[PDB]
């Protein structure tokens, strides 16, 4: 299942 | 020439909270001082949005959404226009944008990056198959996106994916979201390009 591919901390 | 000429457009997004960076993804300039972004950028929790160097806080912007049809109903592209009020031009590259999924799977695909976690970057991949509707990791989902066997990473988000109809290269949309050796992008329409630019 693909996820968001924005880069979040 | 058009893939150098798509990094050119390419700027690192940063998204800034209380003086530090808790989001880092991509921006394509499509024309005047419009980008292509990822939509999910606006529902994290900022108070600054870093656009290549320059910081901007929402009355500094519009984001205009793109609905797209699936399956009778309409629903929200992953795939947004940040057109800034006030900015440096960016050269017009919606000429190469096209209306259908003019592509074939198994056609060769480009992702342009530049981004504050890996610098510019290309990545390379094979053309799959389209998808009216992914369901994310998260439980969300995403209409409108075009599948690809490519190494993509968390930040590729907003990049511009190029593939190869006929002998002519042509920008498919933005990337969004990928995952175990699939990336998918979120699909934007040439038309759905040019009357956004009549309508800014």
């Amino acid at each position: 299942a693909p996820a968001k591919e924005l880069l979040n901390f | 020439d058009l893939q150098k000429m798509v990094m050119g457009n390419t700027k690192p997004v940063e998204l800034i909270l209380d003086g530090k960076t808790v989001a880092i993804c991509c921006a394509t300039g499509v024309f005047g001082t419009a980008y292509l972004v990822p939509r999910h950028l606006f529902a994290e929790k900022y108070d600054k949005i870093m656009l290549d160097g320059r910081a901007m806080t929402d009355s500094d912007y519009r984001v205009f959404e793109f609905e797209i049809k699936v399956k009778g109903q309409d629903m929200l592209s992953d795939a947004a226009l940040m057109v800034l009020h006030r900015g440096n031009k960016v050269r017009d590259i919606t000429k190469h944008f096209r209306d259908t999924a003019r592509m074939k799977k198994g056609t060769p695909v480009v992702g342009v990056v530049n981004n504050a976690d890996v610098g510019r970057l290309i990545f390379s991949g094979e053309a799959l198959t389209y998808k009216d509707i992914v369901v994310l990791m998260d439980g969300d989902t995403m209409p409108g996106l075009f599948a690809y066997k490519a190494a993509t990473r968390a930040g590729y988000a907003g990049g511009a994916v190029l593939a190869k109809d006929g002998a002519d290269t042509f920008i498919v949309g933005t990337h969004s979201a990928g995952g175990n050796g699939v990336g998918y992008c979120s699909c934007v329409s040439r038309s759905m390009l040019q009357k956004m630019k009549a309508h800014v």
